[PDB]
């Protein structure tokens, strides 16, 4: 495959500026994927030190959006929850 | 335990509570002879498993131990002239539950702290946030009366 990002300007609307890029090409195969290369397989890739594959699940991923509002209290258990309940890094 | 230490940080036992949690962790914490410190060290041993249930658990005492010890460390060290170390501790206060009412109160503490140093511009912030957060803002326009004593500011006081 090959690959198109299509910028347009919003302000004008004469509809003037429609400019593109062609930003590259993406080769692939069975032998690249046998040998792992760009998949994400789950734990033993826990160290995210190629932050593309922190990318690829921020782009692949369910995303779901919220505000937390306590009105008669502040708001902290998140940081233990997080780092002690859940255990993130 | 949890219950225990209350009616010990109810009651001003504050050197049998220290004791208790000495004790309970490891007496190699001996010297730590600072409560917020222990209370914290203090770990509720499960998430209260699958057991009968309760109207509070370990954690959901822990968290107001913190917060009630800190505010009366706070208060003692003001009164008794450190509106220095106060601060650490009125910082704590904020930093794990803290109602609104005891909010407005460690505001109104942190404004007394620094109008007593001689930092007018700070105390005004803490005693605004007072004025927004509580229902009862006689405490904060009190300070505010003392602080434009401090000053000279007389009108302002008066009309404080």
């Amino acid at each position: 495959c090959t690959v198109l990002l299509q910028i347009m300007e919003r302000e004008s609307g004469n509809c003037p500026k429609d400019r593109y890029v062609v930003c590259g090409r993406v080769f692939l195969s069975l032998e690249d994927l046998s040998t792992g290369k760009y998949l994400l397989t789950f734990p033993k890739k826990k160290p995210i030190e190629h932050m593309e594959d922190l990318f690829a699940l921020l782009a692949a991923f369910h995303k779901s959006c919220f505000q937390i509002t306590s009105p008669g209290y502040a708001l902290n258990s998140m940081k233990v929850w997080l780092l002690e309940h859940m255990k993130c890094e | 335990v949890g219950l225990q230490a209350a009616l010990w940080l109810s009651a001003d036992r504050l050197g049998d509570l220290a004791l208790l949690l000495e004790t309970l962790n490891g007496s190699q914490s001996g010297a730590s002879k600072d409560l917020l410190l222990l209370l914290k060290t203090w770990s509720p041993p499960a998430e209260e498993l699958d057991a009968p249930l309760t109207l509070q658990d370990a954690q959901g005492l822990k968290d107001v131990l913190l917060t009630a010890f800190a505010y009366r460390q706070g208060l003692q060290e003001l009164i008794t002239g450190n509106p220095d170390k106060a601060l650490s501790s009125l910082h704590e206060a904020a930093s794990g539950l803290c109602p609104r009412p005891v909010l407005v109160q460690v505001y109104t503490a942190l404004g007394s702290c620094h109008r007593k140093m001689g930092n007018p511009q700070r105390a005004l912030l803490y005693l605004v946030a007072a004025l927004k957060e509580g229902s009862a803002w006689g405490p904060p326009l009190l300070e505010a009366s003392r602080l434009y004593q401090q000053l000279g500011d007389t009108t302002a006081e008066l009309e404080s």
